[PDB]
């Protein structure tokens, strides 16, 4: 596998990103070689633009 | 005493403001008939102003030069009326409000649809809740020193440095 | 409508509200000084935004108190 | 193609107006210039500053030139208390004879401006007593000027211009001046004072023709030498001298009497004289800290690097602050404001509670005058130190080296400072507020007696702890017990007491609940401020709303009206925002100190003290009354010498107004205009014959922002200085 | 008051605990402290000519290494505390505790 | 006393070379 | 234990040392060098305090005057400094204090210079002229020594306390007061009147 | 029933039935118990 588990609660390690220390749930991670931010992520509370989801590479979540 | 200020039951600006006052009210009360609804309402008025200025001399106010009682908010045993029980009141009513709507938000933060219940509030939900506020403190205290109180800085969003 | 009430405001007090005696004088609630003090921006400072507000401000204490409160609130 | 923007490439290719605009506007950020190197950067600022110091001094010979050629100094030192002072004379070709006749004051031959800057109390103190003596020192500081634009010009060239590490030589440059420039600059002024500002005002005329004949004290420099230095203190002056005039005079150069003079209502001469010998000594012992060249001294780094608690409560303490600080001119700029505003805020609190010239306390139009100016000088001052924080933070912070030091744990805790701070405002502002409606609402219904007055104690048991015996506390100087007291009343406390025991000057004036309301709104007022000016400078790198504000820059307009819209995200935006509230704050400082001032010098401070403790007391008391004079400049029945102050306070008004309209209406509404006014003008005849070369465009956002605050501080300034001054001049009272 | 023989017994008392009982001291904070640097490295190798320590003045015999211009602190020290033992003494203020 | 018409000019001459001198300034400035 | 039976003792403070009953509810000495450091400034403080006293104590119980009328010569001028009732001829203001100042100086600088922490606090060599360090009695010594010293250093900040409380009265006098009426002339005269 | 109490559970309606009740309260304390500057006990 890439990443976490689907269904997963992971918690975001960006500094630019709206939900840095916040907890989400996976999707979806994709398993192409190439795909630089394959895990998904859903989250309760949109951001400014109101999206409520995000893509992360695999070293920028961590497990709860 | 405590500033300069003058008891205001021997306070000759004080009784002058009295005079003054119900000097006006009986000049306004002149041009109505005794027996006129006018009348007795200024007469009320009349009344209301004696009880209110006796209240005040009463209870020991300080007034300055002329007739205007001060409040002394330095923590002084014979003004404890004046901010400090006050004081205590407001402090009181005021953690029982803060203290019963944070708990009205961690209860809904449980719920499916917290939104919801945020802008259509749980009345029987929100009631009880109420309810608890009569011993804020204790639960404040028992938050505090359990840690149940403050969220830790590594949940908490920040913005990059 | 601030200007076109103002000096509506103005051109009544000054040269037709007032009052009349039993000889036929005429007198006005401000003394007819439209003509002279409106041609300036200071005569509109001072005889009419100035002059006449002196009752709003003096109003604490009365009826018209009330008044006063809600002067200073729109502020 | 290189046009007048030469230092910026992209504004000269600007084929439109904000060309000009932009390139007026940015001329002095040197950092931003194309080809820009920090040796070019440092000495295009060391000539930039031999410029303003040059410039200064030319003002200042400038004041003296006009005073000397067109006053009534000599008139004026004759007769201080019943003399106008003239500022300069007035040619106006559009004054009519009414005007011609209604500005003759001061006793001259035509129209003349009356002086508020207190310059004629200032050069009387000093010593400096005809007109000849102006002309030489106004002669004087014009060469000193010509010899500041010389050496400008001398460090500019390349055999002459110094490098980049010397301009990073903090420590020589601490050392020189603290030791130089601060303590042996106080020294030569306490020389001054000694030789001739002393014997000036004791009737005797020490000039450089018997400067080395003048005997300063019959004992000249053998107590100093034999250290027995209480000679110059022996035979103080009396309380019957009169200034200027040998009746009553003393033989003491350096006193310590303290107090005031009682027939100039001033500090005494020879006390300042001790006070600027004492901090000259301590200066130049202070600026010998530093290491230079001679093996002893101080690494300021490398306190830095020590000073770091060992618990690990702040980190890594100040480590990597020298390099930081040194490197960052910014940082340095703000540090330097910081510390001229604190000081300008220090000089204007105390002028006007120990007036240092002679007849001064008298001039009540003058020390009002000076009082607003410095508070306003001070409030722009911290607004820039705060502007220039930012953009240290912007420009010139790097994460790596400030890594876990102090500023670091700043921008780390920075969430919970801006949160208290707001929280500390909307406690100040609420309560404030409530309590001045509150007042209100007591008066207007007729029942005064159920206001909220709530009396100052802790400033009146401060001012009994400086020996004011009206309260009664009895400690610390108010009592005879307290070793305080014991240890002053030899020196200075039979002066201290007797000044600040008279209620007729402006020594801790006495203060209630009105003063207590009032400290409270500049406590919010500050608070604010510090508030928007905070917030602009920690949020200056970045935000949830706007991660990436660092390469943006300081001053960008917005990022767009997506994520719900960004207007005012920038920290110039904070600037912007705080000016209002700064202007807000010393608005309200200046108008307590002015009410409070008209109602002591008046004698009837009752008004205040009844009429301060709610807003309509304000409204009516102090602006409404004081306001007729003002208003009545000019009337359809004639006009007076007010005419021009009536006069500048409805062209205030208008300009407020006008910066009103820029900050209101934003963009697009101009540029559609504009867009069709072009059109116009092409499709005119005889006049498409006259064509532009710059496309008109209406202002960018930014400079709308600017240019709007500009005309609301013009209008604020000229508004209140017109008011002041023609309410305290046209009642000398 | 003696002037002279005050001056002397205070600027005497300096120089001996600046030269004896402090020298030790002042060595190893100067020693920790060193020269300032500009950036990483010194004022004079940052390329400032006038930042160079002057080794000729700094130049001395003495066998604990006490320089000119040591003497010359100390001797300013000493200096100010005779002058202020001077200028107290000859001073008539008596606060009376 | 009040100052002279030879003060006036000496003082005019003055200002007159503070300002080639500040013009000169100002040119090293610019380039 | 030991100050408070039955309370986890913090870990920097294992209970070799001498004294160490596990004291420390702020931390102070979580740091093992400002521990090392404050061993140090304990034991001279204490060694301070302990001089102090009979300083304090002997000259009020012969007749000399307490220990805050002790400066009372040098507040007034030309004060003439006594010992044991005989006038000291070189007690003026500036020599005294001169006296001090260098002499202490010394000494201060002496004890500066010595790298080993163990004789930063325990020196010996020529500081124990009567041995007391052959015996194997050496580390109780030096436990009793710190328990003296504490104990001395609460009773000058009683001393200093005191004074503040009643000026112009000794402790000794205190100790007297106390005994005439322990009932009436205790602490609660001052926090509780 | 049911979405006339939801109706009235939304955050105006109750904010105007707690805000009335409040002032009611305190107006009618200001009834019984007017003009006070001090908490007397
Ligand atoms: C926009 C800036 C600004 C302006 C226009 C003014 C304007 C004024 N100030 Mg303010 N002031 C300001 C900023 C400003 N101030 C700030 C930032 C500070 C804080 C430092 C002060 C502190 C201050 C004080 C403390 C005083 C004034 C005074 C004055 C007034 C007299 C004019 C003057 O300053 O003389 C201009 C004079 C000069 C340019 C000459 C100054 C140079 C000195 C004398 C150098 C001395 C060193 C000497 C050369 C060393 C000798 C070398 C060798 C022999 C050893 C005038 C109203 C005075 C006043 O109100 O009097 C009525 C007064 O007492 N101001
Ligand atoms: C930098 C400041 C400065 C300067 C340049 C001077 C310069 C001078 N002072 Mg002054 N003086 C100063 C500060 C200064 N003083 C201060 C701060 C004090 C107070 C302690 C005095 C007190 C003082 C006295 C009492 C006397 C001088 C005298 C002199 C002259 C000494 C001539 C000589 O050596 O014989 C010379 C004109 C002497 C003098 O004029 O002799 C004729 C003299 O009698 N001065
Ligand atoms: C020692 C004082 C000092 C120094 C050396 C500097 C130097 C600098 N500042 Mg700082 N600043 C200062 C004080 C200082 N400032 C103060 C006191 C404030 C608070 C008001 C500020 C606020 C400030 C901001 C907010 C910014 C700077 C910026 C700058 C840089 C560029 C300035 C520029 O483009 O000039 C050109 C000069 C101007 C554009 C000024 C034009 C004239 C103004 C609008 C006033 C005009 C008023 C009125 C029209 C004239 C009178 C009319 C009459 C009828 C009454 C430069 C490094 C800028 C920067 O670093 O960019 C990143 C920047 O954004 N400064
Ligand atoms: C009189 C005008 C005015 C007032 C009252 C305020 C009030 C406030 N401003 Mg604003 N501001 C103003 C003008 C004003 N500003 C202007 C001209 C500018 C320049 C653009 C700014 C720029 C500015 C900035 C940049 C900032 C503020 C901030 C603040 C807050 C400061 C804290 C405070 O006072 O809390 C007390 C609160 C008040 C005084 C607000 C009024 C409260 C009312 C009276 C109570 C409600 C009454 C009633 C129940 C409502 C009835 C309505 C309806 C239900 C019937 C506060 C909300 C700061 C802030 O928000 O920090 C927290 C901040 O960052 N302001
Ligand atoms: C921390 C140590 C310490 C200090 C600072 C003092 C300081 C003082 N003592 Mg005390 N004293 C001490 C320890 C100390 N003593 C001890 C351990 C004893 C017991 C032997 C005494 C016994 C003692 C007596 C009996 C007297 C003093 C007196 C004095 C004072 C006169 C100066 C003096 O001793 O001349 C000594 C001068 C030379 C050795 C030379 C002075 C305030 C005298 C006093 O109270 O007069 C005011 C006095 O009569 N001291
Ligand atoms: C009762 C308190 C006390 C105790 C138990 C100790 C115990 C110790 N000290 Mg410490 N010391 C004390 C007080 C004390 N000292 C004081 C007050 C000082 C300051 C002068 C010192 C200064 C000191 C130094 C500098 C050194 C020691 C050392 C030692 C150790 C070896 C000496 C010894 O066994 O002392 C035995 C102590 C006694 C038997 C106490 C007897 C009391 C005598 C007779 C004096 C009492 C006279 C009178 C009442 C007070 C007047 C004072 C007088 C000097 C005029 C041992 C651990 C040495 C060490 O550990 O190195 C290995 C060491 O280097 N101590
Ligand atoms: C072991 C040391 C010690 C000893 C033996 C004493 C003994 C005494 N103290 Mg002192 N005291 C001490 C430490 C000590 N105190 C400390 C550390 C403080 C600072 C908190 C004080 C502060 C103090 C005050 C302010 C007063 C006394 C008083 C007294 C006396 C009567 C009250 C009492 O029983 O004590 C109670 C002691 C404590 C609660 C401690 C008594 C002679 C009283 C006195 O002299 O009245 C005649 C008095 O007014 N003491
Ligand atoms: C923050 C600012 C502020 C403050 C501190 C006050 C304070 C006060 N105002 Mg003012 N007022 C303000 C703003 C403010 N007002 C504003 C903005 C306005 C304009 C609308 C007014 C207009 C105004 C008027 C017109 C009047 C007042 C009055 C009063 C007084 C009593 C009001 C009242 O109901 O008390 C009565 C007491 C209570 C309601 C007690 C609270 C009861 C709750 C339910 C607690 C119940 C007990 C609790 C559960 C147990 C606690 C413990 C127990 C031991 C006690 C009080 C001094 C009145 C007065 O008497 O003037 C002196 C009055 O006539 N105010
Ligand atoms: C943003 C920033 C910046 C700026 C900032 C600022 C601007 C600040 C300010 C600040 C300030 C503005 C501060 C102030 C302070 C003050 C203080 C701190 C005070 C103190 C006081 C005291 C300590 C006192 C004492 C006393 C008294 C009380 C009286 C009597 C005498 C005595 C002395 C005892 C910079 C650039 C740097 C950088 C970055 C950051
Ligand atoms: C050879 C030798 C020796 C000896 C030597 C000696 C002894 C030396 C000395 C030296 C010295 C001895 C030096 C000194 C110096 C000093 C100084 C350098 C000072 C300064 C001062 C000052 C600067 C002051 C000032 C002041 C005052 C205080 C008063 C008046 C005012 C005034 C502020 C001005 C012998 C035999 C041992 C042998 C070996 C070698
Ligand atoms: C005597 C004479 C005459 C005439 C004369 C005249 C006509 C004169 C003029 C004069 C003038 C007409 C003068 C002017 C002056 C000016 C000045 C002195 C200025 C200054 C300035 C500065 C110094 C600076 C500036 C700046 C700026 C503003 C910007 C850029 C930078 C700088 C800083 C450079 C006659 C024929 C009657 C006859 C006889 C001879």
């Amino acid at each position: 596998v890439i990443g976490p588990k689907r269904g997963s609660i992971v918690k975001v390690l960006r500094r630019e990103s709206y939900w840095f220390n916040d907890t989400g749930k996976v999707v979806a991670v994709d398993q192409a070689p190439g795909v630089r931010y394959p895990v998904v992520v859903r989250f309760d509370k949109v951001n400014y633009a109101g999206v409520s989801t995000n893509n992360y590479s695999p070293d920028e979540l961590e497990q709860s | 005493d405590v500033a300069g200020l003058t008891p205001c039951k021997e306070s000759k600006g004080f009784a002058k403001r009295q005079k003054q006052e119900i000097k006006k009210l009986e000049g306004r009360l002149k041009l109505y008939a005794p027996d006129s609804a006018p009348a007795l309402a200024i007469n009320a008025t009349i009344e209301k102003t004696k009880r209110r200025f006796e209240f005040y001399g009463n209870q020991g106010l300080l007034c300055g030069t002329d007739g205007l009682p001060h409040l002394i908010v330095d923590g002084d045993q014979a003004h404890l009326g004046e901010f400090v029980y006050p004081g205590l009141v407001f402090l009181y009513i005021a953690g029982w409000i803060g203290w019963v709507g944070r708990a009205y938000l961690i209860d809904v933060r449980t719920s499916k649809k917290p939104t919801e219940k945020e802008i259509i509030i749980d009345v029987p939900l929100a009631l009880r809740i109420m309810s608890k506020g009569l011993t804020w403190p204790v639960a404040a205290i028992g938050e505090l020193r359990s840690g149940k109180l403050v969220e830790k800085s590594s949940n908490i969003t920040v913005s990059p440095r | 409508i601030s200007v076109v009430i103002f000096h509506f405001s103005w051109k009544m007090q000054s040269d037709v509200w007032g009052s009349i005696s039993d000889q036929g004088v005429v007198t006005h609630i401000t003394g007819g000084n439209f003509a002279q003090s409106s041609i300036t921006i200071n005569g509109w400072l001072r005889d009419f935004l100035w002059a006449q507000a002196s009752q709003v401000i003096q109003s604490y204490g009365s009826s018209l108190s009330a008044y006063g409160l809600l002067f200073l609130g729109a502020h | 193609a290189s046009r007048f923007p030469k230092f910026s490439r992209g504004l000269s290719q600007d084929p439109t107006t904000r060309r000009i605009w932009f390139g007026i506007a940015t001329a002095h950020d040197f950092e931003s210039h194309d080809d820009m190197t920090e040796e070019r950067l440092y000495q295009k600022i060391f000539a930039s500053h031999f410029g303003q110091l040059a410039i200064i001094f030319l003002w200042t010979s400038g004041n003296l030139f006009h005073v000397a050629w067109q006053g009534n100094f000599e008139a004026w030192g004759q007769d201080p208390l019943h003399v106008r002072p003239i500022a300069h004379a007035i040619w106006d070709p559009h004054f009519g004879q009414p005007a011609v006749e209604a500005f003759t004051r001061g006793g001259a031959s035509g129209p003349v401006n009356i002086a508020y800057s207190g310059v004629y109390q200032w050069w009387y103190t000093i010593g400096l007593r005809t007109n000849q003596d102006l002309y030489g020192g106004s002669i004087f500081l014009l060469f000193v000027s010509a010899l500041f634009l010389i050496a400008g010009w001398l460090h500019l060239q390349p055999k002459w211009k110094p490098s980049v590490s010397w301009f990073k030589n903090a420590e020589s440059r601490l050392n020189h001046h603290l030791s130089g420039l601060f303590g042996v600059s106080s020294l030569a002024w306490t020389g001054h004072l000694v030789h001739v500002a002393i014997p000036e005002s004791r009737g005797e005329h020490v000039r450089w023709n018997n400067l080395l004949t003048a005997l300063p004290h019959p004992q000249g420099l053998g107590p100093f030498f034999a250290g027995q230095w209480n000679v110059y203190a022996q035979n103080p002056d009396s309380n019957s001298h009169l200034f200027g005039t040998s009746e009553g005079a003393g033989t003491a150069i350096l006193t310590f009497l303290g107090g005031f003079h009682p027939q100039t209502q001033s500090l005494w001469l020879t006390d300042m004289a001790h006070h600027h010998l004492a901090i000259a000594v301590i200066f130049i012992i202070a600026g010998h800290m530093y290491r230079t060249n001679f093996g002893i001294g101080h690494s300021m780094k490398e306190i830095l690097e020590a000073h770091t608690p060992p618990g690990g409560r702040l980190g890594r303490g100040h480590k990597g602050l020298y390099d930081t600080i040194n490197n960052s001119l910014h940082f340095q700029l703000g540090l330097a404001l910081a510390s001229l505003g604190v000081i300008t805020s220090l000089v204007a609190q105390h002028m006007y509670s120990l007036p240092p010239y002679a007849f001064l306390a008298q001039d009540f139009t003058t020390q009002a005058a000076l009082y607003t100016h410095h508070q306003y000088i001070a409030g722009f001052i911290m607004t820039g130190a705060f502007a220039h924080g930012a953009i240290f933070f912007i420009r010139d912070y790097n994460p790596e080296q400030n890594k876990d030091n102090v500023l670091a744990r700043m921008l780390e805790h920075k969430e919970a400072i801006i949160s208290h701070l707001s929280w500390a405002s909307l406690f100040l502002g609420f309560h404030t507020l409530g309590l001045y409606v509150h007042n209100d609402v007591m008066l207007a219904f007729g029942t005064p007696e159920k206001q909220i007055l709530i009396e100052p104690v802790f400033a009146q048991w401060i001012q009994s702890a400086h020996g004011k015996a009206l309260y009664g506390f009895d400690v610390l100087l108010s009592s005879a017990d307290s070793p305080a007291f014991n240890a002053g009343q030899t020196l200075w406390l039979p002066g201290w007491l007797d000044a600040i025991n008279n209620n007729s000057n402006s020594l801790f004036l006495t203060i209630g609940p009105g003063d207590f309301l009032v400290h409270h709104a500049i406590a919010l007022g500050l608070h604010t401020t510090t508030l928007i000016l905070v917030k602009g400078a920690l949020d200056a790198r970045g935000s949830k709303l706007m991660p990436d504000k660092k390469e943006f820059g300081y001053s960008f307009p917005c990022d767009g009206p997506g994520r719900g819209g960004t207007c005012d995200i920038s920290a110039w935006d904070a600037f912007y925002l705080a000016v209002f509230w700064m202007l807000n704050t010393i608005g309200w400082v200046t108008f307590y100190w002015h009410w409070k001032h008209i109602t002591l010098w008046q004698g009837n401070v009752a008004q205040f003290n009844e009429s301060s403790t709610y807003l309509m007391g304000w409204l009516r008391d102090y602006l409404w009354l004081n306001s007729s004079q003002l208003i009545n400049g000019y009337n359809p029945f004639g006009m007076n010498s007010l005419s021009v102050w009536a006069w500048m306070f409805l062209f205030g008004h208008l300009v407020w107004a006008t910066g009103f309209m820029f900050l209101i209406s934003w963009r697009g509404y101009w540029q559609e205009l504009i867009e069709t006014l072009a059109w116009a003008h092409e499709r005119t005849p005889l006049a498409n014959l006259v064509r532009w070369k710059d496309k008109p465009v209406a202002l960018s956002i930014v400079q709308a922002r600017l240019v709007g605050l500009a005309h609301f501080s013009v209008g604020y300034i000229f508004t209140y200085a017109a008011f002041l001054i023609a309410s305290t001049s046209g009642k000398f009272g | 008051a003696n002037t002279a023989l005050t001056i002397t017994l205070s600027t005497g008392a300096l120089l001996f605990l600046g030269r004896f009982v402090f020298l030790p001291f002042q060595r190893d904070n100067v020693s920790r402290q060193g020269l300032p640097v500009q950036n990483g490295v010194t004022h004079f190798d940052a390329g400032d000519s006038r930042a160079q320590e002057v080794t000729s003045f700094l130049k001395t015999n003495d066998p604990a290494g006490f320089t000119i211009v040591d003497v010359l602190a100390w001797g300013a020290l000493g200096h100010a505390v005779g002058f202020f033992i001077l200028a107290t003494i000859n001073n008539g203020y008596n606060p009376q505790f | 006393t009040s100052i002279s018409d030879s003060q006036i000019i000496v003082a005019l001459v003055s200002a007159f070379i503070t300002g080639i001198l500040a013009l000169r300034l100002g040119k090293s400035l610019y380039q | 234990a030991e100050w408070l039976p039955g309370n986890p003792r913090p870990s920097y403070l294992d209970g070799s040392a001498p004294g160490d009953f596990g004291f420390d509810p702020l931390g102070l000495g979580e740091v093992p060098e400002n521990l090392e450091r404050f061993k140090e400034s304990e034991l001279i403080h204490a060694r301070w305090a302990m001089l102090a006293v009979p300083g304090v104590l002997i000259p009020e119980a012969l007749g000399y005057g307490n220990w805050v009328s002790a400066q009372k010569w040098a507040a007034t001028p030309g004060g003439q400094a006594t010992y044991l009732g005989n006038p000291v001829p070189w007690g003026n203001l500036p020599v005294i204090l001169a006296i001090e100042f260098l002499a202490i100086a010394f000494a201060e600088s002496q004890r500066n210079g010595e790298p080993d922490p163990e004789k930063r606090k325990y020196p010996g060599g020529a500081f124990d002229p009567l041995g007391f360090s052959k015996g194997a009695n050496l580390e109780e010594l030096k436990l009793k020594e710190i328990k003296n010293g504490r104990l001395a250093l609460v009773a000058f900040l009683g001393f200093a306390v005191q004074a503040i409380a009643y000026p112009g009265t000794g402790p000794l006098e205190n100790l007297k007061t106390h005994l005439a009426d322990p009932w009436h002339n205790t602490i609660a005269h001052v926090i509780i009147p | 029933m049911q979405d006339v109490k939801t109706y009235l559970s939304t955050a105006p309606v109750l904010a105007t039935l707690w805000f009335g009740f409040l002032a009611g309260l305190l107006i009618e304390i200001n009834r019984f118990f007017p003009d006070a500057l001090v908490l007397p006990l």
